[PDB]
């Protein structure tokens, strides 16, 4: 159940494969692009880590599972503030 | 002593005759500023190698009037109407040569015309580039620019038949391709006896420096004994012959002769405001045309031989 | 069925021929045709590299006179002339002035190489030449002649090359010098190659960008056209070079290269340098004119030189550090003498334009900048008097341009003065010396402005007498600040 | 006597014929030819503008190549890579692997054109193409591996183009699609008009210039020797494109004009942009990287553009807005990847760099800079850990390079993505996508380095696994800080 | 789990081999990538248009080795010392044209010559520019960069040919302005007997797609017969017709033609190292000899 | 009487006719020439101003007169300060 999505964080330069898992909650997924990215080239920040369709306005719930949420293997997530 | 004043509405050379000037007159009036200075015509040393041509060959001219500038085209040409009408020329020309070429017509001339052709109008591509040659003398000499734009177009059109009679000579050869069309015009124009009389006419036209003598020599000899002597003939010789397309592509030819003809004209009106130029013409005239009739009566021959 | 013209155009040019009526030399006299003893024979090997036809000539430059007229007409009542940046208004008053004619004196040029060239390929050549540059002419009278109306100094885009004003004096000159006063030949590699495909060709493309972003898309239009036609005639110099230098004149050719170049330079830094530099309102300036010249011009000509087998030019290195100096003082020439201008020049020192000139050149506010320190302070304290001249500038021999140095903090200044059959020139430069003595009888009896002030040809011996001499006809067509002095309001 | 070249030269390219044994389609298929059913005739009418012929070749280019193995010979002692600046040295490792073999590589587009042009003048110009582009091959081997011995990264002038590494897949990516890949007629407009005469030619002409500048004058004569070549190949698109408009094919035409500057634009952007704007000493910068783009390279397109009765592609805007942001993000992914690359990468940010930087690009601090921060402060606290790659990027299913956006306070990164045949690609900009779809078949089933990952085909699944992959022979080959992080000692 | 390792001193590729590499080594092995994946030659989708061409006439082709890529050129010719080479012969040329010129050579060949010449002679311009296309079309196929290189010389040859030919077309056109040569080659080429023998057979070879079987078409079936049946036929009927220009140019262009004998024999010397080769070489010489002696034929009949 | 001298004055950006007088002393000369340069394009400086012909290393003495100097009428000095 490893799932590829390909991650943008928000201030970042790039986007980068991620390999997260098909149980992984909304919270786990940014977890996992944050360590890729916070500390990294993007400073850390205080509040809640949301993940959504890449350049959607619509936000998913943050303990829906990948699974649950209806993407796919390899589509494009924003992992946004 | 300098005061305020309005604005003029067209240039200031323009400006007390008139308000708003032809295109002719806006873009091709009083632009010779070599004929300002008598002593330097070009802004160098009075006596550099081409201040002293100038003054020898241009304002030193027999032929004298003291307002060359107000000459006037009488068809009142500018570059833009000159492609325009040319233009439509060409579509007319570029169309015949592709029809006739799609009916074979070279094929169907009468039997040795392709000879008469390579010995009498393909070396005409010789011919024609000293006309271009000595129209471009004239346009550099002539003491007003409206004068010299006459001899521009003059030039291009020269240019022009130098451009049909190479087309043409091509052309023939495919159907002819044993009648040396694109390779022997240089020696029947050196080496032919019918062609000698035309070079030595021109080789010396091409040395009267003088402006007037080489304006007379050119247009008022040499060109009209061309239209009277080598294209009208070459004409009735091509309908003779069962060729359409020669004297189809001389009738256009002509009508550029003709515009030559009329600009010429004028200029000699406006020359003999001064009655002494009447005098210095006819005396050109008739130092130049013993040798143009020389010239017309060895092509003639030529063109009548067999 | 049409023929390809690749199949016939050698016949177009098969028109050399062996005189016998007259001799060779008698038909192309060297001080006209400029063969250097080259036989007909070896000028068969001419070859254009880009080929027409008459056809296809009339055809062409009909649409684009269909296209360049109809843009003007349509667009009479935009209001450029009032609309306008008053730099701007400049740039057009210069450059018709400095041009129109001089286009017109090209046919003439044009016309020396169909007559006389020895190379059939160029006589043909040479007579689309007298087609576009007649065309050029008559399009550059025709445009500004709608602003006659409006303004008289417009009027000097046809007087100019009438009048003995300073700058056409400098135009006539140089233009003289390298289009009608020189054999065939010269005129092949001084114009064509040097100044039309070494200068102009860059010079007009950036021009109608800078028109575009002025607003003004009449004259944007109007110059890309007119450089849509350069290449064609442009092209005669190349072949000819390549010529000479198969033919033992490699030397020679070089000369005539390094003159010409270096004479349309002087020309170029008084009337374009100044524009490029401070004319340009600042917001619109992507490159210096040293930047300009460096990356379109030098390199260019470098290039080319190399690829003909010739060689970069004696003065190299002279014309390296006069891209750095030159235009500004002769920017501030024009500037201060302004009264003597047919328009109107920007001082362009703001301290915010002050602070992109150093930046662009170092050293700029040590050097220029002390003079136009003491200008602004008199602009301040209304000192009219202070900011216009009571004297001539000294003037060079061969540029017809004042003698300038650096000012300032670094004052450097040096003239360089021949004594020649009995009198003295002073040349503002080793370049132009060097030019005046490769062939002296060129320009030997010829007197700048000042020779002939002092000569007394030019009375009364005043401002006004001068200002009358060189051609002005009301105190409107007296070159003035370009903004009424706005820019001081900013120091 | 000897005969004027001018007099017999249309002899030389006489060549056209009508076959009778064979077909002229077959004698010229299309999906070689590409001349898109225009007949054998109207290609007569093709005319190369800078006419040459066999023997003045033979001599001049005899004389060149004296000229460029003297010189090469004479400074053998210079000991250039000891005394270089090691951005020098990395511009000098990242040339020759993405060229060298590149070079050669257009041999078979030029050879293309030599057997399958229906136009006679460009078959002769480009067997001249196929002998100057096997010049320039052979040059760009024989130089660096002089530096072989040095430092294994020279290796990669040979090696790169039989790599998987990033940028090499990259660079096989474009030039397999642009040189070797399509037929004669495209190679005339996407090889020669729109990359040689469109880039490489400024680009080499800029690059001798810096080379004499880094006191590196072998490299500075080879690169300007090899420049004097260009022009006599690169004329051939030119007058192509003319015919291909002459006869009812513009928007043909316009297509593979419009495809061939963008790709070139992105690998151009990847390679060379980084270089200028962060390799080159500080003291020896002239002009931004955008500068160079929108001044030299975007000013003669539109020139040459407009001259040929063409348009400006429709992407021009997204072009202009691209040369401000691009290669700022490229340089940083090349930089934090550095490992991966076979040259060393300079970081080239400095506070005086950042302040030319910000000079050059307003909002470049608030912009790539807020990462750079992050990056700075971690190497000025020995948090090595932080300052290397634990994933992949994400990459582009046209460029083969990694999908970017503009970072910190001006947050905006877009990917286009595109679902085809039952498959889901991304790409790194609306054009890019737009290429893809503009020729779905000669692009649909590639797999790009993180589909090959995805795929199992890259094992183990680590950075060490990906390395082997890439074809890293050494510890020493993977790219490091051009400076070994000295930079950061400038930073406080 | 990576190494140090130290640099090496050449190519990490011949750095095992135990001789030195030459000049020719460095630039000229193993540049064709295009051979490292057999189910994708160029970085593109594998099934692209250019990928199926080369899977299909260069990998699939019966013609096998398991080492292309070791072929050596005999001749161990780079571009720098091709150059140095054909420099020295295009100065012999220059020189035997100019001089002979001035001696007005061409006034002095035997009665009719002229015609012989335009109608044998002057139409070598579209063979020679065929051989030129052909190896050009060996050259981007071949499964070796040291076997492409020896093409692309060829190329440059064959264009060299084509070139002498054109000036001289022009050049005895100017002595003989009535021969139709520089003006009917065309024709000849397509309508005169004589020369249909080598249209059709060079169409038809311009048309083996095959690298292999394009290469021994044009190496060893057509450009043998040439030398045998052309270039020496007319040295010889030119010596007989006072034409002491003509043997001399050939024998230039003679050098040329051995070149391409001699690093064709070492290619097949090469490929049969694979046994299998033989037959396969073997089949397709004895597939074009027959178009091959009907061109020389019908060339023959038209000479004499 | 008038006698014209080409005149560069230090720090300014030209040479400028001057037109002086015979009689005039060097001093003399230098205030006509200042004339057209200080307060103009040349800042006002405490000083001797002294004259040169152009580059020479040479000054003429302060009350030599233009006359008394040998120039010629139309060659070129340099108006400079003291040392
Ligand atoms: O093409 C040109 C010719 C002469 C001048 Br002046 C300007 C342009
Ligand atoms: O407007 C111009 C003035 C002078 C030159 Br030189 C070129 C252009
Ligand atoms: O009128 C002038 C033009 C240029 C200079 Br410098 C000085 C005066
Ligand atoms: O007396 C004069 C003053 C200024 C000038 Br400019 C010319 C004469
Ligand atoms: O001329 C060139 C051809 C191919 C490459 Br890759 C670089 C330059
Ligand atoms: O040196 C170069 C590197 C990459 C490209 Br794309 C062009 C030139
Ligand atoms: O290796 C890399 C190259 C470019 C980018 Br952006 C990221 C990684
Ligand atoms: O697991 C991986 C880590 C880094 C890279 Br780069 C590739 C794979
Ligand atoms: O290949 C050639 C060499 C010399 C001459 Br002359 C002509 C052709
Ligand atoms: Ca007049
Ligand atoms: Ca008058
Ligand atoms: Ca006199
Ligand atoms: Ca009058
Ligand atoms: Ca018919
Ligand atoms: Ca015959
Ligand atoms: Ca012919
Ligand atoms: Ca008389
Ligand atoms: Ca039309
Ligand atoms: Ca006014
Ligand atoms: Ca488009
Ligand atoms: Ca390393
Ligand atoms: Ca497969
Ligand atoms: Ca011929
Ligand atoms: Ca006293
Ligand atoms: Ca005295
Ligand atoms: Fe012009
Ligand atoms: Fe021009
Ligand atoms: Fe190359
Ligand atoms: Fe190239």
């Amino acid at each position: 159940s490893a799932f590829p999505v390909h991650a943008a964080f928000e201030k970042d330069f790039l986007v980068q494969l991620v390999v997260v898992d098909l149980n992984d909650s909304m919270d786990q997924v940014a977890e996992k692009v944050a360590y890729h990215c916070v500390n990294r080239r993007v400073a850390p920040r205080e509040g809640v880590m949301r993940v959504r369709k890449h350049r959607s306005t619509e936000l998913f719930p943050r303990d829906m599972t990948i699974a649950e949420s209806g993407l796919n293997p390899t589509e494009v997530i924003d992992v946004v503030f | 002593s300098f005061e305020s004043k309005k604005p003029m509405r067209t240039w200031s050379h323009l400006a007390e005759m008139r308000k708003k000037p032809s295109e002719y007159d806006i873009v091709s009036r009083k632009l010779h500023y070599s004929t300002n200075n008598p002593d330097s015509p070009w802004e160098l040393s009075p006596d550099s190698p081409m201040n002293l041509w100038y003054k020898q060959y241009r304002n030193a001219s027999p032929l004298k009037h003291d307002n060359w500038d107000a000459f006037t085209d009488p068809d009142q040409l500018v570059y833009r109407t000159y492609n325009l009408m040319q233009d439509g020329q060409e579509s007319y020309v570029q169309s015949l040569f592709d029809q006739f070429n799609e009916r074979e017509h070279d094929q169907m001339v009468r039997e040795g015309w392709e000879h008469t052709m390579a010995r009498c109008y393909s070396p005409l591509r010789y011919l024609f580039h000293c006309l271009q040659m000595s129209s471009a003398y004239v346009q550099q000499m002539a003491p007003a620019s409206t004068i010299s734009n006459c001899c521009i177009l003059q030039t291009a059109d020269s240019l022009r038949w130098l451009t049909h009679t190479a087309y043409r000579t091509h052309e023939l050869s495919l159907t002819y391709p044993d009648a040396g069309l694109g390779e022997h015009e240089r020696e029947l124009w050196e080496k032919e006896p019918g062609w000698q009389g035309l070079r030595e006419l021109m080789e010396k036209q091409l040395t009267a420096f003088d402006w007037g003598e080489a304006f007379v020599s050119l247009n008022l000899v040499v060109k009209p004994m061309i239209v009277e002597s080598i294209f009208k003939p070459l004409q009735q010789q091509a309908w003779e012959n069962n060729d359409t397309l020669l004297p189809l592509l001389i009738d256009s030819q002509l009508k550029d002769a003709e515009r030559h003809s009329r600009w010429s004209k004028a200029l000699v009106k406006h020359a003999l405001e001064n009655p002494d130029n009447h005098a210095v013409i006819e005396g050109w005239i008739e130092k130049w045309r013993p040798l143009a009739d020389r010239a017309a009566e060895a092509y003639l021959s030529m063109l009548s031989s067999d | 069925a049409m023929h390809p013209r690749k199949d016939w155009y050698e016949l177009t040019r098969a028109t050399n021929w062996t005189p016998s009526y007259v001799t060779e030399e008698q038909l192309f006299p060297e001080r006209m045709s400029g063969h250097m003893g080259i036989p007909l024979e070896k000028w068969e090997s001419y070859d254009e590299p880009y080929k027409t036809s008459y056809p296809e000539y009339v055809s062409i430059q009909r649409e684009k006179d269909a296209g360049a007229y109809s843009v003007k007409a349509a667009l009479e009542r935009a209001k450029i002339y009032e609309n306008s940046d008053p730099g701007w208004i400049s740039t057009l008053k210069s450059h018709y002035g400095a041009i129109a004619v001089g286009e017109y004196a090209a046919v003439t040029g044009e016309g020396r190489m169909a007559r006389f060239s020895k190379a059939p390929g160029n006589r043909n050549m040479a007579t689309f030449g007298m087609m576009d540059e007649l065309r050029h002419g008559q399009l550059q009278l025709f445009f500004p002649h709608e602003y006659c109306k409006k303004d008289r100094q417009f009027d000097w885009a046809w007087r100019a090359y009438h009048s003995n004003e300073w700058a056409a004096i400098a135009a006539k000159h140089f233009f003289d010098d390298i289009i009608t006063g020189r054999d065939a030949i010269s005129v092949a590699i001084m114009l064509t190659f040097s100044f039309e495909t070494g200068f102009t060709n860059m010079q007009f493309l950036g021009l109608a960008a800078d028109a575009a972003e002025a607003g003004d898309y009449t004259f944007a239009n109007l110059i890309s056209s007119i450089q849509t036609d350069e290449s064609r005639h442009a092209q005669q110099g190349g072949p000819a070079l390549q010529l000479l230098i198969e033919n033992g004149k490699r030397e020679e050719a070089q000369k005539k290269v390094d003159m010409a170049i270096w004479r349309a330079w002087r020309l170029f830094a008084v009337l374009t340098g100044p524009v490029m530099d401070y004319y340009t309102p600042l917001e619109d300036r992507s490159q210096s004119f040293k930047e300009f010249m460096y990356e379109w011009i030098i390199g260019q000509f470098e290039r080319s030189l190399i690829d003909l087998g010739l060689d970069k030019p004696w003065y190299w290195d002279l014309f390296l550090k006069d891209i750095d100096e030159l235009h500004h003082s002769y920017h501030m020439g024009v500037w201060y003498w302004r009264t003597t201008a047919w328009w109107n020049p920007a001082a362009g020192v703001t301290p915010e334009e002050r602070d992109w000139l150093e930046e662009k050149y170092p050293g700029w506010n040590k050097r220029w900048g002390r003079c136009w320190d003491v200008i602004t302070e008199n602009v301040l304290n209304d000192r009219m008097d202070l900011v216009s001249p009571e004297t001539l500038p000294s003037v060079c021999n061969m540029s017809q341009i004042p003698l300038v140095g650096v000012p300032g903090d670094d004052w450097n200044i040096e003239v360089f003065s021949l004594e020649h059959n009995g009198r003295l020139y002073h040349f503002g430069s080793e370049v132009d010396r060097w030019v005046f003595q490769q062939d002296p009888v060129q320009y030997q009896n010829h007197m700048n402005i000042v020779d002939r002030f002092l000569a007394g040809q030019i009375q009364p011996m005043t401002l006004e007498g001068a200002l009358k001499y060189m051609g002005f006809q009301s105190i409107e067509e007296m070159g003035k600040d370009a903004h009424d002095f706005a820019w001081a309001d900013k120091c």
